[PDB]
DNA sequence: ATACCCCCCCTTCGGTGCTTTGCACCGAAGGGGGGG
């Protein structure tokens, strides 16, 4: 039949044993109709009290999805494996893939059912079913098969991958291919009639050889939005010394920042109300100073040997930005995420389709999910995230207490 | 008896242990011997280098380092049942088992790493106590004895706790009776040796600290311990007990009386007036008891949350009218600088997450705030924060903004500056206002933004209704921004006492020690 | 009797991370209730 590639840890830490998290009582009737089914075909057995492993679960509800579907919390199991796709199999970052007009997502993680999966491994991947007011103890399963959602799975399955889609790269080697996790990436520049196409032809495709897969995102048409100085007639000291201290703050971005002569423009004890006149001197370094800011920073570069930090400030009326950078003071990219149609309806919700945003172009641009470091309390978003996540990526989020009074990307 | 038994190993590196036994005790003979003729406790040779401590008590078998030596077992429960989570049933039956733990066979690789030597050595085919897995083994037994059942009908109604099995059903009374009745043989079949059902019990029940009645249920009653003298110990005792009655009887306060542990279990302290009359006023609360009720699917949770003033909540979740479910209160303190606004939406979280602990679904709320005060807040602040759904409720005190800080500059008031300092290797606050109203002052135990909470609080004190400061710190910006009420500085308390005397006040940053703008002087004197 | 585990509740430490030297913060412990 099919054979499966043995799994190995890196001796001298431990396997998951997180907690698993209170569900909704809908999701657990549907996780229970799941989790049976995927029993029923071999995919999952049941284990006793002996396995001291545990990992989470929950259902969420698919973007236009008439049905639900499984997710299993597997960050602390890639955060123990990180080596086994770092030296195993490491598929090349298309650097076309961010400069090519379009392209489309497809969740093929299905075809990750069908391998069966290691002996030694299939013990650390048990995940616990919860119960309506603890009456019973979870019902704690075991995966038998790759698992959707596992960072190390697409590691054993791309082989197979491969085999399946030369076809298809011989005949179209214009198309760009990208598998992250469950979900594929296939970049083209063709029109809105002929990239639907050709995604079509591709899913009839993989459908000719037994493998099923059930939006159109733009990795061109990113911009940075750089940071600019209000400009007007006439000033004040209150404006002219929030101009100062922000050439302050930027001056840690940018290196050749200076403000020498508007600090000494201001030397007596004034009135913040008043106005205040503004020298030529002022003009030209005001000139310069927005020279300076619509330039991107010089220098900037990307090392994948470090992680992706991206910072996310809410600057109210249904917007936020997010900054993704890995070395202090030197940002790699910024945004500006606005929507006014979901600020009526929620908040969190705001954050997380945020979040999914910030992950989906940093998979797309620079191939690894960023570490975010959201703006909102540890219980209020673990409460709440998932009743608003659509996408079978987990990224890793860690709450900053420290208050970002400074918020000068947006006044 | 057909009961497949579970691996049992160890944590790698080294065998079972190795402790001497002793066979002489207060006799103790006889005990064990009957179970070797049904196989309970079998005899073993004299090659165990497994040796285990041996007790009996009138058997607590010692295994103070087999526990510490045993592979690391997951956790079988997460918590404990709460009667307002069960169903209106009207049969109802427990059948506890006995004891549990010897109809249950052990593995039998892993006999020969636990033995008892009573001259000869023992074996055992059963389930010891003080073991790490035993409640995890037998549970995970118990429902594979169960899941036939409850798959042949799910009509009845079956939960378990530890070694208990209560039956709850809609149908009459004999035929609860038959149903309980082939559940009994069921089990039997299994080889589980359960007591008579002359022996099951019929409601009230009592439960876990909980008496259950057809219609009603509540805790067991309980007293408040009084004594002339009160030591450390027997107040946290006090607090204890009213933590737990705080489950059912509305409005329990409980603070004010634990801010007198604060002071340290034999130790003896004196009282407070306060701690006096508020445990005179829990007693009379506590001397009509009340009556909870049993969940309803055909119908929803709507909660209630009033403030008892210091940072203290109530909750009172229930389906009908005047026709409480449960009933709670949240007090904890996280963090230094909070408003009511921000406790209001720790309460509405942990209300919801218990919620969906217990029956598994969200209340919709009622607060006593107005709707355009929630929109003006959660469109101000800067961090995100969310209310699931929530209606107004007119119900005194009410939680609302004290003060608003403005975020324009305003004319016809004075701009004043502030500054301080203090030694790195005791500190001064020193400041020049536009006309040069200078207010310098030492103090002690200061540092830079000690004085700078100073030089706040002193440019309040000589300022008029409206003004505008200047400040050299973020500090002060990210304390006061909050707008906070309580804080343990006793000088933010001042100063947000003084922000709530004035009508309208702006603030302002600039980079400390770089003589720009104003920061000339106030980084002179100071 | 003196050892063993689960949710809840508090108070009191330590360590984190600068917000870098007090401070705000959070997690782990030490008692309390319920007991098993
Ligand atoms: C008294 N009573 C009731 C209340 N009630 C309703 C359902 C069940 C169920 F079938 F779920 F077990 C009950 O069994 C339990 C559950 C627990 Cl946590 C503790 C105890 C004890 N001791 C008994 C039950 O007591 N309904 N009708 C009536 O007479």
């Amino acid at each position: 039949p099919i054979e499966t590639v043995p799994v190995k840890l890196k001796p001298g830490m431990d396997g998951p044993k997180v907690k698993q998290w209170p569900l909704t009582e809908e999701k657990i009737k549907a996780l229970v109709e799941i989790c049976t089914e995927m029993e029923k075909e071999g995919k999952i057995s049941k284990i006793g009290p002996e396995n001291p492993y545990n990992t989470p679960v929950f259902a969420i509800k698919k973007k236009d999805s008439t049905k639900w579907r499984k997710l299993v919390d597997f960050r602390e199991l890639n955060k123990r494996t990180q080596d086994f796709w770092e030296v195993q199999l490491g598929i090349p970052h298309p650097a076309g893939l961010k400069k090519k007009k379009s392209v489309t997502v497809l969740d093929v993680g299905d075809a990750y059912f069908s391998v069966p999966l290691d002996e030694d491994f299939r013990k650390y991947t048990a995940f616990t079913i919860p119960s309506i007011n603890n009456k019973t103890p979870g019902i704690r399963y075991q995966y038998n098969v790759l698992p959707q959602g596992w960072k190390g799975s697409p590691a054993i399955f791309q082989s197979s991958m491969t085999k399946i889609l030369e076809p298809f790269k011989k005949q179209n080697p214009d198309i760009v291919i990208y598998q992250y996790m469950d979900d594929l990436y296939v970049g083209s520049d063709l029109e809105i009639g002929q990239h639907r196409t050709k995604i079509e032809e591709l899913r009839q495709h993989l459908l000719r050889w037994g493998l099923t897969t059930p939006y159109e995102l733009h990795p061109d048409k990113w911009t940075v939005q750089p940071i600019v100085l209000p400009e007007k007639d006439s000033w004040t000291v209150n404006d002219i010394q929030k101009l100062v201290g922000k050439l302050n703050w930027a001056s840690q971005i940018y290196p050749g920042i200076k403000v020498r002569q508007l600090s000494k423009l201001l030397r007596g004890t004034k009135a913040l109300t008043e106005v205040i006149p503004l020298t030529e001197e002022a003009e030209l370094e005001l000139a310069e100073n927005r020279e300076i800011l619509k330039e991107p920073v010089h220098g900037v570069y990307y090392d994948p040997s470090k992680d992706l930090i991206a910072e996310i400030q809410k600057q109210g009326q249904g917007q936020w930005t997010y900054q993704i950078y890995q070395e202090p003071f030197k940002n790699l990219k910024t945004g500006k995420y606005a929507r006014m149609r979901g600020a009526h309806t929620n908040d969190v919700k705001q954050l997380t389709e945020a979040v999914q945003k910030i992950t989906t172009e940093s998979i797309v641009i620079w191939g690894k999910t960023p570490k975010f470091k959201l703006p909102i309390q540890k219980e209020t978003w673990e409460t709440w995230w998932t009743e608003y996540w659509q996408a079978t990526w987990i990224p890793e989020w860690e709450f900053v207490n420290t208050p970002p009074l400074v918020k000068l990307w947006y006044q | 008896s057909p009961i497949e038994t579970v691996p049992v190993k160890l944590k790698p590196g080294m065998d079972g242990p190795k402790v001497k036994q002793w066979p002489l005790t207060e006799a103790l003979v006889e005990i064990c011997t009957e179970m070797e003729k049904e196989g309970k406790i079998s005899k073993i040779g004299p090659e165990n280098p497994y040796n285990t401590p041996v007790f009996a008590c009138k058997k607590l078998v010692d295994f103070r380092e087999l526990n510490k030596r045993t592979q690391d077992f997951w956790e079988v429960q997460l918590g404990i049942p709460h009667p307002a989570g069960l169903k209106k049933k009207k049969s109802v039956t427990v059948l506890d088992v006995g004891d549990a733990y010897f109809s249950v066979p052990l593995d039998e690789d892993f006999r020969k790493y636990t033995a008892f030597t009573i001259p000869i050595r023992y074996q055992y085919n059963v389930l010891p106590q003080g073991w790490k897995g035993s409640p995890a083994i037998f549970q995970s037994s118990m429902t594979k004895i169960l899941e036939p059942f409850k798959k042949q009908n799910p009509d009845i109604v079956i939960y378990q706790y530890i070694d208990d099995l209560y039956v709850g059903s809609d149908l009459e009374i004999g035929q609860h009776r038959t149903k309980i009745e082939e559940l009994r043989q069921h089990l039997l079949r299994w080889g589980l040796t359960t007591p008579d059902k002359k022996h099951q019990k019929e409601p009230p029940f009592l439960w876990m600290g909980y008496e259950l009645h057809p219609d009603k249920w509540t805790v067991q009653p309980i007293v408040l311990p009084e004594k002339d003298s009160w030591t450390v110990n027997d107040i946290q005792k006090l607090v204890g007990k009213l933590n737990w009655a705080s489950q059912i009887y509305p409005g329990i306060k409980v603070r004010q009386l634990s801010k007198l542990l604060r002071g340290t279990l034999t130790e003896v302290i004196p009282l407070t007036e306060e701690a006096e009359l508020e445990l005179a006023e829990n007693r009379e609360i506590l001397k009509e008891p009340v009556h909870g009720v049993y969940y309803d699917p055909s119908k929803d949770l709507i909660a209630e949350i009033q403030k008892q003033g210091q940072g203290q909540w109530t909750y009172q979740i229930y389906q009908e009218p005047f026709k409480n479910l449960k009933t709670g209160k949240y007090a904890r303190m996280r963090g230094a600088h909070t408003n009511d606004v921000k406790q209001l939406t720790e309460a509405v979280q942990k209300i919801t997450t218990e919620s969906i602990v217990i029956w598994g679904k969200t209340p919709k709320f009622k607060l006593p705030i107005q709707k355009e005060t929630w929109e003006t807040w959660w469109t101000e602040y800067w961090q995100a924060t969310w209310i699931p759904e929530w209606e107004f409720v007119n119900t005194p005190p009410l939680v609302k903004l004290w003060y608003q800080l403005e975020k324009e500059p305003i004319v016809g008031a004075e701009t004043f500056y502030v500054d301080g300092a203090a030694n790195r290797e005791l500190g001064k606050a020193g400041y020049v206002t536009n006309k040069g109203r200078q207010k310098v002052v030492p103090l002690t135990n200061t540092t830079n933004q000690k004085t700078e909470l100073q030089a706040i609080y002193l440019a309040l004190q000589d300022s008029g209704l409206e003004v505008n400061i200047v400040t050299n710190s973020q500090y002060a910006l990210g304390i006061i921004q909050a707008q906070p009420d309580k804080s343990e500085s006793e000088l933010v308390n001042q100063i947000i006492e003084q922000l709530i005397k004035k009508e309208k006040v702006y603030l302002a940053w600039v980079p400390a020690h770089k003589g720009i703008g104003g920061n000339e002087q106030v980084d002179k004197l100071v």
